């Protein structure tokens, strides 16, 4: 965000002195779109309303690409990115792209199935891995006709190459769907407009859909929307009588946290510390995004108590009991049942635009309370 | 254009607020700021204008 | 006249502060007719308020249209019979603009759209009156539904608005913000 | 900005489109002359325009696909324009009366006239050319059974007094044409 001279007060405190804020000089022609980032963090991706392309490196703050519109097709319904941020899709309605960043070359490009102008949605899938030496991907393209593709994309340095697999086409046009894929397995969430919660899965070869049991005391609502944590492969699930945190694979409802009705479109969770100790996987603490359904304020419940003073055994790896014998530092901690979980209340203005921090453990954001002429 | 801005904060593991002002001198920019998405979690990049904010706390970056 | 001239300054902030107030306000004739009768014979405010009025007012087009045309047919009389023409391209879409705007009111839309279709957009420049952004406005709102059978008109023409406002939000920064999102559609069309 | 062949190339286009127009009114014409100019003339100019203008008016059943290169020209020549106009009275005219023609030959007619009736015929000055001067006959003549029944404000009268004073110059041939523009003189005082 440019201006002749960015101030902020003169900070007081470390509290403060941490904290900072800084632009990126280089810029669109014009206003943002739509953007996509990796998970290593490093590498992002960006477009305006030129459509312009730009992708630039965090850490090391140098330039790794650009594109003016005129190199680009007309139609740009959709974008998405490998997990490990080393390469680039790009949806056309028509047919797709497939460009590295890091040593910028055509990988590939590729016509594909499309039934405009219905929505788009998209999931990359990491394959039986071996990056940088071979690689595969798995193009899952969720569609608002409920159809969803599944592509196999293997590929080497050697160039790109590609291949068809198969055609989901799951009943009625749906809300949400997304990818969750646990390291020891692939699985693929998705509610329906119906409110139907089907999984695929893949069980290597197999590629099982699976019917997640929304059980029978809130069946009829309208959802809100699910969402979960892909890594903790652990599904949240909004209504407004309860969210659910049902377990996958072996698959079953737990818990319903005490909530206020809330918005649609505003579900999400965050976790700090993720871990996997002796194949559990807790987290120090937990977090929850959501605008207000009524009053509309921004809230973001918190539970676990720390830093110290407890450990979440969200789930149970194995609900089963267990006595392996190697170090757990949690068990000095304090166990958690749900019961002292205990959410602790911020509401905020909607005008202060603001977002939970991914690991749930900071609130950021800001607002204009006003602005003025060069005069 | 110029913008008074307002920065803040409210930590959940010191449960406290904070709050910094923030001049922008002459912006071309005119949108509401989002979309918005973390860079990490001690830092968030959000969608200004063409221009993208980039805030962030212990962080590494800076 | 040294006077006359004196009245087109008065007419031309009284309709500059006229057509801004048609965004957040529903503005009536009355204030427009107050504008051309405090204008001059012919000057050159006066075929401005006229746009104006084809403009902002659909239910009088045809009588406005004609005013309009009659007023260019006669700034063309008495420029020969007393002989080139000094445009520019901001003023041309202009014209362009409010032309076809008129022309789909009257339902001959049929060809409104073919008109439309090759509009020449400007830049993003300082000088933008606010006559040419209520036109290019009121016709991207106009013609954001049925151009879409070209296309690139209503995100070009939406884009002005948005680079290309230059007067302060007021009911209108949710407008710009549509013209935005139309914009989108028609990037996701 | 244009070299020394494509000047020559110019000039000589634009007497072999002069000698066009002028045959085309009593000898039959076809494209296939229209073709042969548009390449000689280069690849952008005015000529090309003119050339235009000609094979729209000149060939009514390719009106729809001579119209689209004569926009084309147009939208070309203004797009390198930016990336200020000055247009002649008698230029505005010719465009004027030719999109008027050009869409009397597609099926408007209301839309044909209404323009038709707003095109502002220049005075009587020297920028009268074989195509200025075709396409206010051509126009004259496909117009003249339309506009001549409502009775009120018309340009009928003043488009005859042009097309009076275009032929008239270094033609001095064939008498009989001339012979014909007396009957056209008689075709508006019988009018």
């Amino acid at each position: 965000g440019w201006s002749d001279h960015d101030e902020l007060s003169t900070d007081t405190t470390l509290h403060e002195e941490k904290f900072r804020i800084e632009p990126v000089p280089v810029h669109h022609q014009l206003d943002i779109l739509k953007i996509a980032v990796s998970e290593n963090y490093k590498t992002f991706a960006s477009v305006g309303l030129d459509r312009c392309l730009v992708v630039w490196d965090l850490r090391q703050w140098c330039t790794k690409l650009v594109l003016s519109k005129e190199q680009m097709p007309r139609t740009l319904k959709a974008i998405a990115l490998d997990p490990q941020g080393n390469y680039v899709s790009l949806f056309s309605k028509d047919t797709l792209f497939i460009l590295n960043v890091e040593s910028p070359s055509l990988m590939l490009q590729h016509s594909y199935h499309c039934k405009p102008n219905s929505k788009l949605n998209v999931f990359w899938m990491p394959g039986t891995h071996k990056d940088d030496e071979w690689k595969n991907f798995e193009l899952v393209v969720v569609e608002s006709s409920g159809e969803i593709q599944v592509f196999s994309l293997t590929i080497e340095i050697e160039g790109a190459d590609i291949a068809l697999v198969e055609k989901f086409q799951l009943s009625s046009p749906i809300i949400k769907s997304i990818s969750i894929v646990s390291p020891t397995a692939n699985r693929i969430a998705c509610l329906t407009e119906s409110g139907e919660v089907t999984v695929y899965s893949k069980k290597g070869p197999v590629w099982s859909p699976k019917i997640l049991s929304q059980n029978k005391n809130y069946l009829t609502e309208t959802k809100k929307d699910i969402y979960g944590i892909a890594m903790a492969d652990i599904l949240f699930l909004a209504r407004d009588s309860g969210v659910d945190m049902i377990d996958l694979k072996n698959d079953e409802l737990l818990h319903s946290f005490t909530l206020p009705p809330i918005k649609v479109n505003t579900f999400s969770v965050g976790v700090s510390n993720s871990r996997f100790v002796n194949g559990q996987f807790r987290v120090s603490s937990i977090s929850f995004c959501f605008t207000h359904a009524v009053t509309e304020k921004v809230l973001y419940y918190y539970y676990g108590n720390e830093s110290n003073e407890s450990y979440i055994i969200l789930n149970k790896w194995d609900q089963q009991p267990n006595l392996v014998d190697v170090h757990d530092p949690d068990n000095s901690l304090a166990s958690l049942t749900f019961d002292e979980l205990q959410e602790n209340i911020h509401e905020v203005e909607d005008a202060s635009e603001s977002v939970m921090s991914s690991d749930g453990l900071y609130i950021f954001g800001m607002r204009r309370k006003s602005s003025s002429g060069i005069s | 254009e110029t913008q008074v801005w307002e920065v803040w904060m409210y930590s959940q593991s010191e449960k406290k607020h904070r709050s910094k002002s923030l001049k922008m001198y002459n912006s071309l920019i005119i949108a509401d700021p989002g979309p918005s998405l973390a860079v990490s979690d001690r830092c968030v990049a959000i969608v200004l204008g063409n221009y993208v904010a980039l805030v962030g706390y212990g962080s590494e970056i800076f | 006249s040294p006077l006359e001239v004196l009245a087109s300054w008065y007419a031309a902030d009284l309709l500059d502060a006229l057509l801004m107030e048609s965004l957040s306000r529903k503005v009536e004739i009355s204030e427009i007719e107050e504008i051309i009768s405090l204008c001059p014979k012919n000057s050159s405010i006066i075929r401005h308020a006229l746009l104006a009025k084809l403009v902002l007012f659909p239910e009088n087009t045809a009588d406005s249209l004609n005013e309009v045309l009659a007023a260019y047919k006669n700034t063309l009389d008495l420029c020969s019979q007393d002989s080139v023409l000094k445009i520019n391209l901001s003023k041309l879409f202009t014209l362009h603009s409010c032309l076809s705007l008129a022309l789909q009111r009257l339902g001959y839309g049929d060809v409104s759209k073919r008109m439309y279709q090759e509009i020449f957009v400007p830049d993003s420049d300082a000088d933008i009156t606010p006559l040419s952004f209520i036109i290019s406005w009121t016709a991207l709102n106009t013609f954001a539904p049925i151009c879409t059978s070209e296309n690139d008109v209503v995100e070009k023409m939406a884009m002005y608005v948005r680079t290309a406002i230059g007067t302060l939000k007021i009911q209108d920064l949710k407008l710009s913000r549509k013209l935005i999102n139309s914009c989108i559609d028609i990037g996701s069309r």
